[PDB]
């Protein structure tokens, strides 16, 4: 019944996997042995005949490192060894390893192993890929496995969970390259695309949760929450649910523009005690402020064309209408004109688990607004700009044509960015 | 589609490699070359 | 990518290999032995990366020592370590190279290459992901340079795919024991830039210069200029043996730091800079140590960074301190010194931070930078080159081992248009 089949992508995505599959051990009652004391739960979690939950994903890595500390750590009995897949060699921060050189040896295994969770499932939904932009297998291995994953599964629905990078927390010089190459070769697979900006999480960690020098651990334990925030509707059945097409329907008014803004709110440090609890006005407030967003981009110059406000907890219709009735009386706040209906709203049961021994304070009712901007177009620019600084001067352009990769092949991911911004920019236009 | 740009690469990390090892090849031929000629004229001056 | 497979060549390549073994042996706390007596989960972590481990508890260096010469095998035999070592690892000749490339690239050095090979691929063929190569020579002398370079050509020849790293020492009239080093460094500089992916520019007169005006040594040794090296070679390869994010294999490394092919000559610099009998010493800051990366007194290649522009910087920080705090100071260096960084390649600055200090110190600093300034080392080499073949002085030493004069004419225009090439991207803007 309506399954969702999870894959994680090189170290961002495995370690992402990670913190999201335990946030839902959590919220489930899973133990890490997969053993429990709604129903909905089994759209995530198959069940063996033992009554063990084994989550509905394959970890993939070029390297073995990250992955066996899946398998030696805390919930190494909730996955079975077969969706735990590594290789012995990385991509080496170059996409054209992972996606030519070293992707092809492991491909093969991959699909494999995702056709046999597929054949568990009777209604299966689709795919949500997690990965960085940034890391040779998170760029170079996800599109290799997102063009072999159309050609497999028809028109099955496929969602990002994409990490755009951050210098503060970046590995690569050639993490531009490796984005652009990336985009170009995903746009075409993915239905729709969730990014988080590395810095935003950054920001947010050290500004909100009083973290000097955020690590991936903080960062991923955040990054958790929101996509524990979008698949809450799936794995729980609430008052107000959206499934995979719905989403895309209320947020994708084109294919090619298909990257909501995410804003999470409330981010409350673990200590305090009286900075909660916020009314339902003050946390959707906190989804206009930029500060609270998980993309760097300035909304206010730019225009909407679908708000999405995924509630969780202690909250009432009534509280929710009254909210964005006052923010409506804030003009500031513009949508393209071909669109009227603004807002969708759905409310979760469920107020927002957190990690024992986190950085996040427990709250009685939280928010997740995702939301079709075309500010977001403002990320892809940023991006552009440092491949073109680089592509000018062909800088490091021999380590990925070394690997059989062509200089056309540069241009033309090139160019299908520029016609991507040409998109948002066409969009934003008054007929 | 995916054939027709993976075989495209196959064939342009082969010719990266072909042009690799004819043209570091040639670099032993050349050190066989001067290496012959080494004791070739030390012995043509015992000729004399 | 694990294993990383060590060859130490000629009279310089064997002393500074020797130390480098003695030097990491003691970070991972294993004994002359081959034993671990450490107490810390992080010396073993990554310690297949240089040793392989023997029956038992026993660990033993992945290295391949070579000489065409027999007593430096004796030396590193008798030495603290020397029992270290895989005993079928000692490959030498009995008829030395004279100081003369010619020897060891084509006569006296091809009839060894062979049994080096034979070691080499016994060793490769035991790994389960080799990375790839480390050699550790001098560029003056005849089996480091000559035989060392046609050990590159050898290898890539059958590892074509695997990453060729070297640590190659340059000769100093100030500390020379021959007057053609200049002819012997420019034909192997000629092999390194066409052949290797990475090469570590450990130069002699940087080293001299440092024993003599800040170490006060009024007569530096082997010895003395050693201790900078293996302090160098410990620091640029602390991302390679210990678990970390960045630069963690030698692909990794040279990805980040080599925008261009034939720019691949590192300019490696260390702080504290300190003397073998100094265990003294009370001193450096994070700002302290983050000061030192622009400073010309602390290069191991001797060129003024500020004279050039950095193309790739990694910088790697050792012993207990604070990460913001080398984040803040780092982007101080960067954003103040705007101008010794290239526009056109954005964070090209990288940092790491290991926690395991190198013995004798508390804290440590560690650079390894891509720089255009690397040109001046160059064109000193191609200066005292063009001295001597302009007169065709000793050129019958090489001549008589069966080279040609064009063979010295090329490794003198491709030296040249490196130098030339480094100037290119100098003066390139970011004005698109
Ligand atoms: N948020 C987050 N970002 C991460 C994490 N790990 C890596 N990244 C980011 O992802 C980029 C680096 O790519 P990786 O995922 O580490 O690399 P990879 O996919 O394993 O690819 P290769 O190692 O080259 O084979 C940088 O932007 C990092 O900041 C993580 O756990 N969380
Ligand atoms: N730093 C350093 N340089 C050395 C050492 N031994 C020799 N050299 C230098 O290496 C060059 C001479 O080459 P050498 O290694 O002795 O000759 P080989 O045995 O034929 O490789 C000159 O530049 C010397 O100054 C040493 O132990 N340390
Ligand atoms: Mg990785």
């Amino acid at each position: 019944m309506r399954e969702c089949i999870s894959i994680h992508v090189g170290q961002a995505g495995v370690q992402i996997g990670n913190a999201c599959w335990e946030l839902y051990c959590l919220e489930h009652g899973i133990q890490p042995d997969g053993q429990m004391p709604d129903d909905s739960f089994n759209t995530f979690f198959s069940e063996t005949g033992a009554g063990k939950h084994v989550p509905r994903a394959v970890f993939v890595d070029l390297e073995p490192t990250v992955i066996d500390e899946v398998r030696t750590g805390t919930y190494r009995q909730l996955f079975h060894p077969e969706q735990l897949i590594t290789g012995k060699e990385d991509a080496a921060n170059n996409y054209a390893r992972g996606h030519y050189t070293i992707g092809k040896e492991i491909i093969d295994l991959v699909l494999d192993r995702i056709r046999k969770l597929a054949d568990q499932c009777t209604g299966l939904q689709g795919f949500l890929v997690f990965h960085s932009f940034g890391g040779g297998t998170g760029s170079g291995f996800t599109s290799l496995l997102m063009e072999r994953l159309s050609v497999d599964y028809g028109k099955k629905s496929k969602l990002e969970f994409s990490i755009y990078p951050a210098p503060q927390v970046s590995t690569a010089v050639v993490e531009p390259y490796n984005s652009i190459l990336t985009t170009h070769t995903t746009l075409e697979h993915s239905d729709c695309a969730f990014m988080v900006d590395n810095e935003a999480i950054y920001d947010i960690c050290r500004r909100n949760l009083d973290i000097e020098r955020p690590t991936y651990t903080n960062l991923n334990r955040l990054i958790s929450q929101i996509v524990s925030s979008i698949t809450a509707s799936l794995r729980f059945d609430g008052a107000l649910n959206v499934d995979l097409t719905e989403f895309q329907t209320n947020l994708v008014p084109y294919p090619r523009i298909h990257f909501p803004l995410a804003t999470y709110a409330p981010v409350i440090s673990a200590e305090k005690a009286y900075h909660e609890q916020l009314s339902v006005a003050e946390i959707t407030n906190a989804c206009f402020e930029p500060a609270n967003q998980m993309v760097k981009c300035d909304p206010r110059h730019g225009k909407y064309m679908a708000c999405c406000l995924l509630y969780r907890g202690d909250v009432v219709p009534k509280d929710v209408n009254a909210a964005i009735a006052t923010i409506k009386t804030k003009r500031s706040i513009q949508f393209v004109d071909w669109c009227p209906t603004g807002f969708k709203v759905g409310i979760n049961y469920q107020p927002p688990t957190v990690v024992p021994g986190g950085d996040l304070a427990k709250v009685q009712r939280a928010v997740c607004m995702l939301s079709n901007t075309t500010a977001i177009a403002e990320a892809w620019a940023r991006l552009d700009h440092k491949f073109d600084l680089m592509y000018a001067k062909r800088a490091f352009v021999h380590w990925y044509v070394g690997e059989g990769m062509e200089e056309g092949e540069f241009s033309e991911a090139r160019e299908d960015m520029a016609a991507l911004e040409k998109d948002y920019e066409e969009v934003g236009v008054d007929s | 589609k995916l054939a027709q740009k993976m075989e495209s690469n196959k064939e342009n990390r082969e010719a990266h490699f072909a042009a690799m090892l004819e043209r570091l090849q040639e670099k032993d031929k050349h050190a066989e070359e001067v290496r012959q000629r080494a004791i070739e004229e030390n012995n043509n001056w015992i000729k004399m | 990518m694990r294993e990383i497979v060590h060859i130490q060549a000629g009279q310089c390549g064997n002393q500074i290999g020797a130390k480098f073994w003695e030097v990491i042996s003691d970070e991972h706390g294993i004994d002359p032995t081959g034993s671990y007596h450490g107490d810390s989960d992080l010396q073993l972590e990554r310690i297949n990366v240089y040793y392989n481990e023997a029956t038992g508890n026993k660990y033993v260096p992945r290295a391949i020592l070579v000489d065409l010469e027999p007593g430096t095998m004796d030396s590193v035999r008798s030495g603290p370590f020397g029992q270290i070592f895989r005993p079928d690892n000692f490959v030498f000749g009995q008829s030395g190279a004279g100081n003369n490339w010619a020897k060891g690239h084509y006569t006296e050095g091809a009839e060894l290459v062979d049994s080096v090979l034979d070691v080499v691929r016994k060793e490769s063929e035991s790994c389960d992901c080799l990375q790839g190569f480390q050699l550790t020579h001098s560029l003056g002398g005849g089996t480091g340079s000559g035989m060392g370079t046609l050990l590159i050509s050898k290898i890539r020849e059958e590892y074509p795919d695997r990453i060729m790293n070297t640590f190659s020492v340059m000769p100093s009239p100030k500390v020379s024991d021959t007057v053609v080093e200049p002819y012997n460094a420019t034909l192997s500089v000629h092999q390194l830039v066409e052949n290797t992916d990475e090469t570590y520019s450990i130069d002699n007169e940087a080293l001299y210069d440092i024993c003599f005006r800040t170490l006060k040594l009024t007569t530096p040794t082997y010895g003395d200029l050693n201790h900078l090296v293996s302090a160098t070679m410990s620091g640029v390869t602390t991302c390679l043996r210990f678990p970390g994010q960045l630069n963690a294999d030698l692909r990794k490394l040279a990805v980040n730091m080599v925008p261009f092919p034939r720019l691949h000559f590192f300019m490696p610099g260390f702080a504290p800079l300190t003397s073998r009998g100094s265990q003294q010493y009370r001193a450096l800051t994070v700002p302290e140590l983050t000061q030192q990366m622009f400073d010309s007194k602390n290069m191991m290649a001797a060129c003024d960074p500020r004279h050039g522009r950095y193309l790739t910087v990694a910088a790697i920080f050792r012993g207990r301190m604070s990460m913001k705090e080398v984040d803040e100071q780092m982007l101080n260096v960067q954003n103040k010194n705007s101008s010794y960084f290239v526009e056109w390649i954005p964070n090209n600055v990288k940092t790491a931070v290991c926690d395991i200090p190198p013995r004798g110190l508390k804290m440590s600093a560690t650079f390894i930078g891509n720089s255009t300034a690397i040109q001046e080392l160059f064109k000193r080499i191609s200066e005292q080159f063009t001295a001597m073949f302009r007169r065709k002085a000793f050129l019958h030493w090489y001549t008589g081992e069966g080279m040609d004069e064009m063979e010295f004419t090329e490794a003198e225009s491709n030296m040249n248009d490196l130098v030339s090439e480094y100037q290119q991207y100098q003066d390139a803007t970011a004005d698109e």
